[PDB]
């Protein structure tokens, strides 16, 4: 009975591959071979945020493009005022091993999580005036890797137990559970309309999930190694995915296949974070080779290089309104580029 | 001892005043053909009968009078009553050879001057470059690099103080101070500026030695104690490196000013106020040597108890010792236990030469070993080159 | 240290020759010329 | 997509010889270190042998050292395992596992229960 | 063995659900992406640098 | 320069936060962090329980704080996690050391421990941190050797001919076969260790049991040695 199931599975896979080939009438490179190529963009570190003790593992931008949240491996969640280089809050963490952090769109709450398998939500602005532990979520059987707020009451989290979850802050239970990945869900990215979200795991595949219905809409398999960087395109009809094989891929939800590939002979190290600009023209990827790169999402050639960041770069992020880009590495430094 | 120029000229002034007093009060002889009393700035010649011989002793102001205690000044008076004038001149017969002296060379000290001056100049340039490199790269801003910067600054101050002090010595012993007169206000010896220059040099050398001591103490604390603060220990180390030298250099200057001002404190004569600066330096050198031998023993233990892949490790130990010696200044241990009174003979040339050369080139050696050839500094330079070469 | 010693040797040596010149100056004629 | 297909199983009398071939598709074979994993019935995953990207460094477990040989064919993207003098204790399922990351000597999770970059395996009965 | 059968069945149903989704050609998606990139090019400070009197990070 | 009242308040708050961060920095840098790893049969739980003399069902990680000679150590045991370790192991990049516990008594699984140790040793993010080996359950290994089965030769052919190293220091009243087997296991670990550690990290071995109370002292001594070697390397003295 298992043999016929395997035969039907491989037949369906072949049918999907044939459909993708049929829908692949032309490549993205050929269409964009006539557009004006982007020039050489040079970034300068306009601001430094030296205040951490251990490696910075993740960071997130606020909706005001002024306040950002940074998570350090020593057990600190620091709110940085980007303009004035001022520290707004410094939240100690019960578990020093933190791998992700999120900033709520309203700016009232902040998310944290890591090897403790518990997502901690802290209220930034209370009546007392101190940032306390508002809520703790303990349902995952694996280490948390990426969390993103949807509103003040719901949050989507991913853990290493091949499971994504949707949590209601007040109740503290899992509203929806997504179990389609094979191993070590690494990153997630919410769509602009918040209806769906994309997720990348270590099984060299990406999956699109619906927040409300709760099932995998589409699955994309185009990488060769572990996926550790994913981000949603501003248009909402595409996204980018970065792997340890020194390669980024551009996937589209309407084509169900990779649009283009960003790679080079010189680069052989992995990619930890990926982000888009306001227009989506520039794709920023943090390679773990003491540097960062900026490509263009239309012809796949080098456009800019960011340097001066000691140790592997861990977190990358452009402001929601496109002001600047913040990069955090394992050297306990945050650098702002404009 | 040293017969000061000011003391000698004051003695001559007193002698000539007494000579004028005697010539005014000395009754002249009755004979008309007597030779008139004359003063040629050297001796108080009394009146002499015609055709006579006069023999007297050396004046008071002569420093070598001990060589000629009695007599050794002579003159002759002719029959007519006139002094025996020299050939084609009007000066009496010369008797200086009787009272004149019987005759370290300047060439020996000139060598040393050139060698230590060029060594200090090279060290100053290298340490300026090293300090600029350390302050330029942001990644190299640890507390160890701060201690290295303080040591480099101490070496630079020592070199600058040495340069200014030799310049002052040239000023105070030259065509200047020509006032061989009653004017005690000399060009530079009477000025407080030269004394302050010598005090600054003393403070700079003491600070350099105590910063070598601070480097050794910091290394020993890292290797032996651990679990120490960062800001507090750095503040304490800076205070010891700078404030402590002020606890014996300033009292030394105060006691030197109070007791014997002499020639701008440049000459050590009492041999009991020189210990005020000597003893702290010797203590710092001894503690640094103890730290050096402790670190060498630790390195030997690390090489023996582990690293099973190698057995012939003498080359690595020798390289480690040769690198560690300049940092702690342990080459001073080869000397400074012989004192000054024990090397008055053919010695004090080898000792002074080796010590001055090693001190002058110590800054250059430290700058080369811990900044120029340091692995982290070269890695930062390579990273900067790569950053600049990718446009 | 070696430089407080070298300076004292140089500073003693120069005073020695400074007083030598002064004796010569007296031999020359002292204050005159 | 990562494809790792094994071929060469079947019943063999004790002391026989076998040729196990692993075909790799979906990635650059030369950039990844390869290794074999063994799963005996009623037992867990067991590492057998490993070979680096170029084949210069090769190693085997003690239980199979001197009896099994491994080789690579980067031109055809194939991994070959020659078995000689088989034993009744070797009846197991053999999997070809690929290192998660390229240009790296070490790689974890080779013998994981649910490892992703691992083939279905072939049953060898002695 | 039941767990393996259930996993195979759920994989089969997920694959057959994903294989019944309409997908447009790559050319249309590429054209839409190019149009989106071109439309918002002026509003990208990283792509087009803002004047030194407007960026809140320098002056 | 001129600043607003709100800007002044923000600057004061930032100064207070910086003061708090400086206060926490001394605590952070005065504590050594260790990563405890081992198999299910390695007995690391017994080691933790013995060393403790100095939550939820999915805690994900357990921390134990022990003080030796007024020096604090935080050891982190990994639990309620999947067998995959290629990703979270990168989190322990700045730890003082990795305490790897291996049960040498039970055979037919020492190859798995050797492979795991090799993967840890050759890890790109673990090439600097040192590994402290705990050959746990030595009494069980001695009893198994004395049982007469002599199965060590079957799993490892290299044990067919192996002379005891001259540096070995067997305990009094110990069978030479037990010493030979124990040092053979130690040398098997050391052969793997001495292949890529070019003076960066070491493999301090220790023979331990489930009842030994000197494990904390051994860990403290190894951490002191690691710190001293790092300090010497910073000065180019070693
Ligand atoms: C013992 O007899 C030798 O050592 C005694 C030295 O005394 C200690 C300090 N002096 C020295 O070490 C060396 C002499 C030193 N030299 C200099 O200063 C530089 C040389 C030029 C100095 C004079 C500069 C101008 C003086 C006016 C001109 C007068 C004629 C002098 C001729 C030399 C200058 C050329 C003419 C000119 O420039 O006008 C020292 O002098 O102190």
């Amino acid at each position: 009975e298992l043999d016929q199931l395997r035969q039907e599975a491989e037949q369906l896979k072949n049918q999907i591959r044939d459909a993708r080939k049929a829908c692949a009438d032309a490549t993205l490179s050929q269409i964009t071979n006539n557009i004006d190529p982007v020039g050489r963009i040079q970034m300068r570190t306009r601001r430094t945020l030296r205040g951490h003790l251990a490696k910075i593992y993740a960071m997130h931008w606020g909706t005001d493009s002024r306040l950002l949240v940074s998570a350090s491996q020593d057990g600190k969640l620091i709110i940085w005022d980007s303009y004035t280089t001022n520290k707004v809050h410094a939240i100690p963490l019960r578990s020093s091993w933190v791998m992700t952090c999120a900033y709520a769109p309203s700016g009232n709450y902040v998310a944290c999580g890591g090897l403790d398998n518990i997502c901690s939500i802290y209220n930034l602005k209370t009546r007392e005036g101190n940032v306390r532990v508002s809520r703790e979520l303990a349902g995952h059987t694996g280490y948390l890797s990426c969390c993103r707020f949807l509103d003040d009451n719901q949050i989507v989290t991913s853990s290493g137990d091949t499971t994504c979850a949707l949590w209601d802050i007040e109740t503290g239970q899992q509203t929806t559970t997504f179990t389609g990945h094979t191993g070590d869900v690494m990153s997630l990215s919410l769509a602009p309309d918040t209806r769906l979200f994309v997720s990348g795991a270590c099984d060299a595949s990406a999956k699109l999930w619906d927040v409300r219905e709760g099932m995998c809409r589409q699955t994309f398999t185009g990488h060769e190694s572990d996926i550790n960087a994913i981000c949603f395109f501003p248009n909402g009809n595409a996204f980018a995915t970065g792997s340890d094989d020194a390669t980024c891929r551009l996937f589209d939800l309407r084509a169900d296949q990779e649009l283009m590939t960003y790679s080079h002979d010189n680069i052989i190290c992995g990619i930890t974070s990926v982000s888009f600009s306001k227009s989506g023209r520039l794709l920023l990827a943090g390679y773990d080779d003491f540097n960062c790169n900026v490509w263009d999402a239309l012809k796949a050639d080098r456009a800019g290089v960011l340097a001066g960041h000691d140790n592997r770069v861990s977190c990358l992020g452009v402001t929601d309104d496109g002001m600047a880009v913040a990069t955090g590495s394992w050297d306990s430094f945050l650098k702002i580029w404009n | 001892a040293t017969v000061s120029l000011w003391e000698t000229v004051q003695k001559w002034r007193e002698y000539r005043r007494q000579c004028q007093r005697s010539l005014t009060e000395d009754p002249p002889p009755a004979t008309d053909l007597f030779c008139n009393r004359t003063f040629d700035e050297y001796a108080c010649w009394p009146d002499g009968e015609p055709g006579s011989f006069v023999n007297v002793s050396c004046p008071w102001y002569l420093p070598w009078a001990s060589s000629v205690p009695q007599g050794h000044v002579y003159r002759f008076c002719t029959a007519e009553g006139l002094w025996l004038q020299k050939d084609n001149s009007s000066l009496p017969w010369r008797d200086l050879s009787e009272c004149e002296e019987s005759k370290s060379p300047e060439e020996q000290l000139l060598f040393l001057y050139i060698i230590y001056t060029v060594g200090y100049a090279l060290s100053f340039s290298a340490l300026v470059i090293a300090s600029a490199i350390l302050l330029g790269f942001r990644h190299l801003h640890c507390t160890r690099n701060y201690i290295h910067l303080n040591l480099f600054a101490s070496f630079i101050l020592r070199a600058l103080s040495v340069f200014i002090k030799d310049a002052a010595l040239k000023w105070m012993y030259s065509t200047a101070a020509q006032q061989h007169q009653w004017d005690g206000l000399l060009s530079y010896q009477d000025s407080l500026s030269c004394r302050l220059v010598f005090l600054l040099m003393q403070y700079c050398v003491a600070a350099n030695y105590y910063w070598l001591l601070v480097e050794g103490v910091y290394l020993y604390t890292l290797l032996a104690f651990s679990v120490l603060s960062e800001q507090w220990i750095f503040r304490l180390y800076v205070s010891i490196g700078w404030g402590v030298p002020l606890l014996f250099v300033v009292p030394w200057g105060i006691v030197k000013y109070l007791y014997e001002d002499e020639g701008c404190w440049t000459r050590n004569s009492n041999m009991n106020y020189w210990l005020i600066i000597r003893l702290p330096i010797l203590f710092a050198i001894g503690v640094n040597f103890l730290i050096f031998v402790r670190v060498i023993c630790i390195v030997v233990s690390k090489l023996k108890a582990n690293l099973m892949c190698k057995t012939d490790i003498k080359c690595r130990l020798a390289k480690s010792t040769l690198t560690l010696i300049p940092l702690l200044g342990t080459h001073e241990v080869i000397f400074a236990f012989v004192m000054d009174e024990h090397a008055r003979g053919t010695l004090r040339f080898i000792k002074l030469f080796t010590e001055l050369s090693f001190t002058s080139f110590q800054g250059l050696m430290v700058a080369i070993l811990y900044c120029f050839v340091n692995n982290e500094v070269q890695l930062e330079f390579r990273k900067s080159w790569e950053r600049w070469r990718l446009e | 240290y070696a430089q407080g010693t070298f300076t004292s040797d140089y500073s003693i040596l120069l005073d020695k020759k400074a007083q030598a010149a002064f004796i010569e100056y007296l031999l020359e004629g002292g204050p005159s010329s | 997509q990562v494809q790792l297909q094994e071929s060469g199983g079947g019943l063999v009398q004790p002391g026989g010889s076998l040729r196990l071939s692993c075909a790799a598709s979906g990635f650059t074979f030369s950039n990844y270190k390869m290794n074999w994993v063994r799963q005996a019935p009623g037992k867990g995953l067991e590492w057998v042998s490993d070979i680096s990207q170029s084949g210069a460094s090769i190693s085997y477990t003690g239980s199979v050292k001197g009896r099994f040989t491994i080789s690579r064919d980067n031109a055809k993207n194939t991994l070959y395992l020659q078995m000689n003098s088989l034993k009744p204790e070797d009846t197991a399922v053999y999997y070809c596992a690929r290192c998660p990351a390229p240009f790296t000597r070490d790689c974890f999770d080779v013998t994981s229960t649910t490892y992703a970059y691992r083939g279905q395996g072939t049953q060898v009965t002695v | 063995n039941t767990a393996s059968i259930a996993q195979a069945r759920k994989l089969v149903e997920q694959l057959k659900m994903e294989a019944n989704i309409d997908r447009i050609k790559v050319s249309k998606a590429a054209a839409d992406l190019m149009a989106y990139c071109e439309a918002h090019a002026k509003e990208d400070p990283l792509l087009t640098p803002v004047p030194a009197s407007e960026n809140p990070f320098r002056e | 320069c001129t600043l607003s009242a709100e800007d002044k308040a923000a600057v004061e708050r930032s100064k207070m936060i910086e003061k708090q961060l400086q206060k926490d920095k001394q605590v952070y840098r005065a504590t050594h962090r260790l990563l405890l790893l081992g198999a299910d049969n390695s007995g690391k739980s017994t080691i933790v329980k013995q060393m403790r003399i100095y939550r939820v069902k999915t805690s994900g990680i357990f921390e134990t704080k022990f003080q030796v000679d007024k020096v604090n150590f935080h050891m982190f045991d990994v639990g309620a996690q999947r067998d995959e370790r290629r990703k979270w192991i990168q989190c322990f990049n700045d730890v003082t050391a990795i305490i790897f516990v291996v049960d040498s008594s039970d055979y037919n699984r020492l190859q798995e421990a050797l492979n795991d140790f090799k993967s840890i040793w050759n890890n790109r993010w673990l090439r600097t941190i040192s590994v402290i080996l705990f050959l746990n359950k030595q009494d069980l290994l001695a009893e198994k050797v004395l049982a007469g089965k002599s199965k060590i030769e079957d799993y490892f052919p290299e044990f067919a001919r192996y002379t005891t190293p001259e540096d070995a220091t067997p305990e009094p009243g110990e069978d030479p076969r037990v010493t030979r087997a124990k040092y053979f296991i130690r040398d098997e670990f050391l052969r793997i260790s001495t292949a890529s550690g070019d003076g960066r990290h070491y493999c301090y071995p220790h023979f331990t049991c489930s009842v030994d109370t000197e494990n904390a002292r051994r860990i403290f001594n190894d951490c002191r040695d690691i710190i001293q070697r790092m300090h010497l390397r910073q000065y180019e003295l070693l």
